[PDB]
């Protein structure tokens, strides 16, 4: 009944929001603003590169969650044209849970010095 | 006598592909016996038919010559002076994308329970041309239920920007249930030469926020 | 919602075995993630039972396994040996057991003359007798809370069904599940438990396809059979039928194939929604709603809306004597195979006839004005059509010859105006003494590549060609018009590998 | 040779105690009669001349909507030119909508932009001021749009904006629309926003650990 | 006088390129898919001389699952011995845990023990790297165990751990260290885990904007 | 034809009883002939062979020096094997490492680590308790006591890991690890944990 505004899997945040429309009273209507914040509390600053601090500093901007990055299809008079829906189009709080994040270090191996290539997430990062 | 050369319709040059250069000469008093010659002229053939006084020559073309940028040149040449007039023009660099923004209705007008303002502003774009089209759902308005104004430039000391209004008053209870209204504006500086803003009553001010923050420390997936 | 899928209520009796089969979308982190079946008990906390990474637990060693299909994309659960400490609340998940990404299943075991048979079948109750009854009143009795009524002179509630030894009772409802008593000063006890039918678990996508296999038997393959759907509460929103109904919402993507020798249908349904999920039931009744004692049969669709199936214009638009050229998609993986492009002609009728397919055959009214192309390959092929009319407007279906079928729907609306690309009429050549033909194009088009092709039933491909870009003007020059050189020519634009609008002239010789 | 009356302006009406009225021509190569003080004539003001009448102290009579008419004679034909003039009453006073920042400016936080916005009003002549608290912006501060014509009675509306800075907007100082049509008895309609205004939302932060 | 396959050494197989089988018998050579060695006796205890075969490049062979017969000829007894040998199927992946020192460690300031656990892992090989920061350890700064045999909970899994001395104002002034796990089971053939001063609290979660537009 | 002469294993030497110098002569081919000079037990057993002295257990720590001697008929001069108990000894420091938290969140079992570190002698024995009830020992795995890396002294370490019930960790009882050794005087420290051994966020709402 509440419909999904906002599923950010970069910061991990999910606006919903769901009109509570009073038929009774013809303009003491309630719209909802469901936020549901998770804070990740173990992760680095920067999250692809574990040498950084711990972040304990969280911002969120709503402009920020909110903005749609992919373009889009509109129908103007005969045509169909593609439009850039965002204004404002970064640092990551949560690693998606789609997503594959690695990190290069130098390892020996003899007479070199090989840079080889972990997997911070694991089954994430299977080639197939 | 004077000659001026006008740059490409912007409805035209976005929606159409189509570049007519129009090429204008005021201050005539009697002669018909004008001629016009283009130096980039490929093949295309200007036009005449003069009302009143001056006179208009349009050179034909498609977007892909002026979208990559070409100095075209109108040699006009009169029988009042024997030097001709010159004029050029081309696409103007130094270019910004506007901001578009789109902003919902004031309390006074929900309120009052009849029909409801959505204000479209676009803010700081380079060239004086702009399109502002508006979509109710995805269906395009007519363009004779919305007022657009001028683009004008806003005052600042630094660089030379513009800005333009839209309006549009729909129903309040079309408003009040729910549905979504577009604002549309295109500029030859965006990408993607669109950009398109949407609007609803979920989608702005609310009257109820609950906040919830989860603190765990094994995440880092956001499931 | 979480996308995971699975039975919402398994049943056994004590001692048995128990298969649990969950579905999840497989994309590549699903299927190398670690599934779990914790048992969710009071006080909060799954506690994780058998997992796919190795652990097994101290209640379920011996006799339970995980096994895990990530072809199929889903994972099963085998349990052995139950008893009536397996009753409760579980969940079947994928990753950390808190973090969601799981099922709800509700297992519930149960203590180890009893007829069972199913809804709207028959019973013949065999009941014995003594020498000494052969005078008096042969019977059935029931038990309607402790009161001995008669049943069979025959019942109110059972008239027209039952037959007289043995007993017949033909069409059963549901609350005919009580205990019944044969007496011919003798008594005995027949206890008949009638079947609710189990819910098959369709997990299919969103913008997918459905093929429900509605395979009742052979006894009842006269009837108007049809497919309901529960709601929330009891009553069945009637999709399709065998008597001319259909829902106004499954317009253009139902198909209610014919029947078998047997009376083995199967209705297709195409273009799903999140709101097309829920339980549907098949059904043989003379109505073709669905009524008490009529052989029923039920899926459990899963619409799941993490789809990878792309998104498409399921609406295109053209002009009358234009062009339309569809995308459709298919699975990248099986490339080669037979590509179909399909109509839709009514629901109980339930036609989709073939127009084009990708071996070279087109219909009879679509030559020179249909074509099948494989361009843009891997996932897309392009169906031009044109030469259009306001009879083409309607809905076409994008079948292929795989095993994984998405029989993507697309409306064609005809809408007021012109043409883009202005050709001839029809042009009548002559023998020996060539023939020009021009193809005049917008400003919109001068980016695009332009052709001209002659059409075969393989596929039209390109030619000479002058393109004129100065003045827009693609010409068509036939150098010794033959009788060879005739049938349908195209002009059209294109723009690397997907196709624009296109438009016909014939040459007659 | 053409004729124009030109209405008083509103700045001058509003604010001010002089309201003058102008006669002036267009296209003379060579006097004036108000048929209801007398004229300052002006400059010959070549092109085509024209020269002016304008008209002092003639406010009042203007806002009881009494009909003006100026005459020019001039010698270059017979026939002198007329041009009459009065105050229309189809008059609705404007509503006066004052708008906020979007939310997307105010967290780059470098310049907020405020929207007035007046609505509806029947004569196409308005006057828009701001004021930061109680101090007026200079006129060099904003931007006004003209006075349009809305899709439809025939009313009008015009736009403004003005660009604050955000630790001026933050810190909490209103600003007001003034917005200045004549068929308000007061002459002016004010509208005033600062941070918080507008039936504010609630917000119910709840943290689960 | 037997005979015996060795698999291709584990950081052979992760970090190089080539990863060559080995056939030794105690007591010539043919291999089923490159031209091999032969090799010297390298006489062992009592005796039993000891020629080896080694088949090189076989990395993807065996990556694949091809099973690897080598088989020897040799004038004692007049049959040849076979061997067989070909890559696990079953391979579970390794939980790495990175353990902090223990709290009556830190309050000496001399040295801190951190711990590295690989377990549940089928395959038994597996390599542990240690790493300050980014710049990797030598060996001869860590002490690992060899990999044993957990006890039973279902399936057969293995356990090894290692441990790792640093001076304490390294850990008291705040750089990290890292255990890489590496196996075949893994996606991208290793993996990583991090420990510093902090995770072993105060954040400041700031919603700004949490009414108006969201679009 | 090698001599060695093994020490008393340190769980007979700590919990049981048959405290016993093993003495191992391999390599020697005809058929016998084995004389051992060191309560004796004159015991051969020969599959190789080797003689036990048992009953020995209090010389042992006294600290003198046992003296085999084997003889044999394939070589002429018997060989000799000496060994005493070890002088230079430091003590174990046990430590009980608690579970890590991914464990707890796959709420299955949960892993105690016990590492016994820097010893001087070689031998330790690791043993499990929960609660008070010793858990035997096919229930946890204990590797061997590998040499630490250090330019100081020769010191030894061993771990040895616990896999338990999560049941058992968050109901809340107790699980000690403990190590013994022979330079320990009471033979056996035994560490202890439990379940039981803030987050003081800040919401900064606009």
């Amino acid at each position: 009944e509440r419909i999904v505004l906002v599923d950010n899997k970069c910061k991990c945040a999910r606006i919903t929001s769901r009109i509570i429309r009073s038929s009774e009273d013809p303009n003491e209507d309630i719209v909802e603003r469901n936020i549901r914040i998770i804070v990740p509390l173990n992760n680095r600053e920067n999250i692809s590169d574990p040498t950084s601090p711990l972040r304990t500093r969280f911002v969120y901007h709503l402009s920020d969650l909110c903005k749609k990055c992919d373009p889009t299809e509109v129908e103007l008079d005969n045509q169909i044209v593609t439009a850039t829906q965002s204004n404002i189009c970064e640092t990551c709080y949560t690693y998606d849970r789609n997503k594959c994040y690695t990190a290069v270090v130098p390892l020996v191996y003899g007479g070199e010095t090989k840079m080889v290539e972990t997997a911070l997430t694991p089954d994430a990062c299977y080639p197939d | 006598p004077r000659l001026s050369l006008h740059r490409p319709a912007l409805e035209d040059l976005l929606l159409g592909s189509e570049a007519n250069l129009t090429c204008t000469l005021t201050g005539l008093r009697d002669a018909s016996g004008v001629t016009f010659t283009w130096t980039p002229s490929s093949g295309k053939s200007a036009v005449q038919g003069p009302p009143e006084y001056s006179v208009s020559s349009v050179l034909p073309g498609c977007a892909e010559p002026w979208n990559h940028g070409k100095t075209f040149t109108c040699t006009a040449a009169y029988p009042e002076s024997k030097t001709p007039l010159t004029a050029t023009l081309s696409k103007s660099g130094n270019t910004f994308r506007p901001e578009v923004h789109l902003l919902p209705p004031p309390s006074e007008e929900l309120a009052l329970n009849e029909l409801v303002t959505l204000t479209c502003l676009a803010r700081g774009f380079s060239p004086k041309d702009v399109l502002v089209r508006w979509l109710q759902g995805s269906q395009e308005l007519p363009r004779e239920k919305y007022l657009t104004w001028a683009s004008r430039q806003e005052p600042s000391q630094g660089t030379t920007t513009f800005a333009v209004t839209s309006i549009l008053r729909v129903a309040a209870e079309d408003w009040k249930k729910g549905d979504t209204f577009s604002c549309m504006v295109g500029h030859e500086a965006l990408p993607l030469a669109f950009t398109q803003k949407t609007i609803d009553r979920l989608a702005g001010k609310p009257t109820h926020v609950n906040v919830s923050v989860v603190m765990a420390e094994v995440d880092g997936t956001c499931y | 919602k979480s996308p995971i899928f699975g039975p919402e209520e398994v049943n056994s009796v004590e001692g048995n075995s128990v298969s649990i089969t969950c579905y999840y979308p497989p994309t590549s982190v699903n299927r190398h993630t670690r599934k779990y079946w914790c048992r969710q008990g009071a006080r909060g906390g799954c506690i994780t039972l058998i997992s796919s990474e190795g652990y097994v637990s101290s209640k379920y060693a011996g006799r339970a396994n995980l096994t895990n299909f990530p072809e199929n994309g889903t994972f099963v659960v085998n349990i052995a040996q139950l008893s009536q400490d397996d009753s409760g609340r579980y969940k079947c998940g994928l990753g950390i057991n808190s973090r969601g990404l799981s099922f709800d299943v509700s297992l519930e075991v149960s203590q180890g003359k009893v007829y069972t048979v199913d809804l709207g079948r028959t019973v013949t109750i065999n009941c014995p007798f003594k020498t000494e009854n052969a005078q008096k009143r042969k019977s059935l009795y029931k038990q309607i809370g402790l009161y001995p009524v008669l049943v069979i002179y025959v019942n109110p509630n059972y008239t027209g069904r039952i037959r007289l030894f043995s007993v017949v009772i033909n069409q059963l409802r549901l609350s005919d599940a009580g205990q019944y008593l044969c007496q011919a000063s003798n008594k005995k006890n027949a206890d008949l438990q009638v079947l609710k039918p189990e819910p098959e678990l369709v997990y299919e996508d969103l913008r997918g396809s459905v093929t429900f296999h509605c395979a009742l038997g052979p006894e009842v393959a006269n009837v108007a059979k049809f497919l309901c759907r529960q709601s929330s509460g009891e009553n069945c929103d009637v999709v399709v039928n065998t008597l001319g109904k259909r829902a106004p919402a499954f317009e253009g993507r139902i198909l209610l194939n014919p029947q078998d020798k047997d009376g083995s249908f199967s209705v297709v349904i195409t273009g799903l929604r999140k709101e097309d999920a829920g339980r549907y039931l098949c059904g043989a009744h003379s109505d073709g709603q669905l009524q008490e004692g009529s052989p029923i049969q039920a899926w459990q669709l899963f619409v799941n809306e993490e789809s990878t199936i792309p998104r498409s214009p399921t609406v295109v638009k053209g002009v009358a004597g234009g062009s339309v050229a569809v995308l459709c998609p298919y699975n990248r993986k099986e490339s080669k195979s037979i590509k179909y492009w399909c109509l839709w002609e009514g629901a109980q009728n339930g036609r989709c006839p073939l127009l084009v397919d990708s071996e070279g055959w087109v219909k009879a009214q679509y030559e020179g004005r249909l074509s099948l192309l494989e361009e843009p390959g891997n996932g897309t092929f392009t169906v031009i059509l044109n030469q259009l009319t306001s009879r083409d407007a309607g809905f076409y279906w994008c079948l292929t010859n795989g095993d994984t079928l998405w029989r993507t729907t697309v409306e064609i609306k005809i809408i007021e105006g012109e043409p883009n690309l202005k050709v001839p009429g029809n042009v009548t050549a002559v023998l020996g003494e060539t023939l020009k033909v021009p193809c005049h194009f917008p400003c919109k088009f001068s980016s695009y590549e332009k052709y001209w092709c002659k059409w075969n039933n393989t596929g039209c491909q390109a030619l000479f060609v002058n393109c004129d870009e100065n003045s827009r003007l693609v010409s068509l020059t036939l150098n010794l018009v033959t009788r060879a050189d005739e049938g349908w020519y195209w002009c059209g634009v294109k723009q690397g590998h997907f196709y624009g609008e296109t438009a016909a002239v014939y040459v007659a010789v």
